[PDB]
């Protein structure tokens, strides 16, 4: 077990720890949504579908718990902010 | 015995009963601690050098004299309340101050680590006014840790 | 097996239910007539120090009983006190 | 924020923790957005900036439990002939009090009380009181509840258990609650 990322979206944020199908299926058994209707904007592109984690680009080795990496999910719409300023 | 430990007999250099019973001046009796901490003393007690009695145990500097005595003490003192990580008159740790290997991974099967300490001391090592901006119980507990 | 932690500020923050015991406060919150039959919401915590507050669970459980030396929680200088007085209440 | 410490009312706190501490002392509703909101005003006290304010509080919920205790002892001292069943149907309800209130004080336990207080040492080998709320509860049912009673809970128990030696069926459910109440 090597990953540990979050799966954020408009106002919400889900922590899970071997492809995006079964991402998406763990998104629905979470927020009850068809697999169809939700798929990925990874950092400013649509991940593939079928190649695992890794061949995708994220490494072990730079995600950990203490740092996690953010996995934007925001194809809520149809079928496809900050969190705070320090004081 | 309880009425002479109800008053601090305290002699030296602010040494309490428990500082002379477990150093060698008797340098460790198993039987000696167990009693004088069921009868009741001050598990955390601070001397001119700010020194507790996990401080001065692990100097001890003969592993192989009570290598089954020395794993009494510990654990004597690990149980009924102890503070692993209180600094003395300068910057040092009962883990810092080991001077043995055996006493250095002896520590290690104990301690437990909570929020509240990663925090403290990022607050003293980044000196920020860590004063009146902070209820008044924890300032002393970021006091020693 | 999914609890929810609603902030003050609004932002949702959703973890598993093993990984939520460890605090006290937020065990009684979950015990009595506040069954919640779960969603327990705070009323004086920020967004940024409930982050931090939600990751230090999987490093606190992850790395226990483990040979492997362990590595250092990062904590910015800025934000250090928020996590202490909020550590205070919620008794981690 | 609104975490570090302020100044408090005494008052307009312990006006609005009475209807809701009055509630769970006998078993009803209370909605599931207040029992997670109190459990920032007994922390508010504890920190106040002029002075603490804890003791004030202790001392008025033992005030407060008190008279609780004291009513249901009119209630019961007048009831005529079927004393053992009214004796359970509150200590059933009474007994989930108590429980249900501990969690309500713990900052109080853990941080105030058990500080002040005495050593099991000091309890042993006399030489050497402050208690902890949820196990204070059961020391009023003792001394205002059972110990001016203990001549009809006796008396009518040691004549049913003869009656069902001679023949009788008493239920035992009632019977086993009152003894395993001691």
């Amino acid at each position: 077990m090597d990953v540990f990322l979050m799966i954020r979206r408009h106002k919400t944020t889900i922590f899970t720890d071997s492809t995006v199908f079964e991402l998406k299926r763990i998104v629905e058994g979470i927020l009850k949504r068809p697999p169809d209707e939700q798929r990925l904007y990874k950092d400013d592109q649509l991940l593939d579908d079928g190649k695992t984690l890794g061949e995708c680009g994220f490494t072990s080795q730079t995600a950990r718990p203490q740092a996690p990496a953010t996995v934007g999910l925001a194809f809520r719409a149809d079928d496809t902010e900050p969190f705070s300023s320090p004081p | 015995i309880y009425n002479l430990i109800h008053l601090d007999p305290r002699t030296r250099e602010g040494f309490t009963l428990l500082h002379l019973a477990v150093n060698s001046n008797s340098f460790p009796n198993a039987l000696v601690t167990k009693l004088l901490l069921d009868c009741g003393a001050e598990v955390n007690a601070v001397d001119n050098e700010g020194n507790s009695a996990l401080h001065i145990i692990v100097q001890y500097n003969r592993p192989i004299s009570d290598f089954l005595t020395l794993h009494s003490i510990i654990i004597s003192l690990v149980e009924a309340g102890a503070h692993t990580d209180m600094t003395n008159k300068q910057n040092k740790t009962p883990l810092d101050k080991s001077t043995t290997g055996v006493s250095e991974i002896l520590l290690k099967t104990q301690m437990k680590m909570s929020l509240k300490c990663l925090a403290a001391r990022a607050v003293r090592a980044n000196d920020i006014n860590y004063q009146d901006q902070i209820p008044r119980t924890l300032e002393e507990f970021v006091g020693f840790h | 097996m999914y609890v929810k932690l609603i902030s003050s500020d609004g932002h949702e923050f959703i973890v598993k239910r093993e990984h939520a015991l460890t605090s006290g406060t937020i065990k009684a919150m979950l015990s009595g007539p506040g069954q919640f039959a779960n969603e327990v919401n705070f009323r004086e915590i920020p967004s940024h120090v409930l982050s931090k507050v939600c990751m230090y669970f999987t490093y606190k459980v992850r790395y226990t009983n483990s040979s492997t030396e362990i590595p250092e929680f990062p904590i910015a200088p800025e934000i250090a006190l928020e996590l202490l007085m909020a550590a205070n209440f919620l008794d981690c | 924020m609104s975490l570090k410490p302020r100044v408090v009312d005494f008052d307009e706190t312990w006006n609005k923790l009475l209807t809701t501490i009055k509630a769970v002392v006998m078993l009803e509703y209370v909605e599931r957005a207040t029992w997670n909101d109190r459990f920032s005003d007994i922390y508010a006290l504890c920190v106040a900036y002029p002075e603490p304010l804890g003791e004030r509080l202790y001392t008025e919920t033992k005030i407060f439990l008190e008279n609780h205790v004291r009513h249901l002892h009119k209630r019961v001292l007048e009831s005529e002939e079927q004393v053992l069943v009214m004796y359970h149907r509150y200590w059933e309800e009474y007994s989930k009090g108590a429980d249900y209130m501990d969690c309500l004080y713990r900052y109080l336990n853990t941080q105030f009380i058990k500080k002040n207080k005495l050593t099991e040492a000091d309890l042993q080998y006399g030489y050497g009181p402050l208690m902890e709320i949820g196990e204070l509860a059961l020391d009023m049912w003792r001394k205002l509840m059972v110990e001016p009673l203990q001549a009809i809970l006796i008396r009518m128990l040691l004549r049913e258990i003869k009656n069902d030696r001679g023949g009788e069926d008493p239920n035992q459910k009632v019977i086993h609650g009152v003894i395993n109440s001691f």
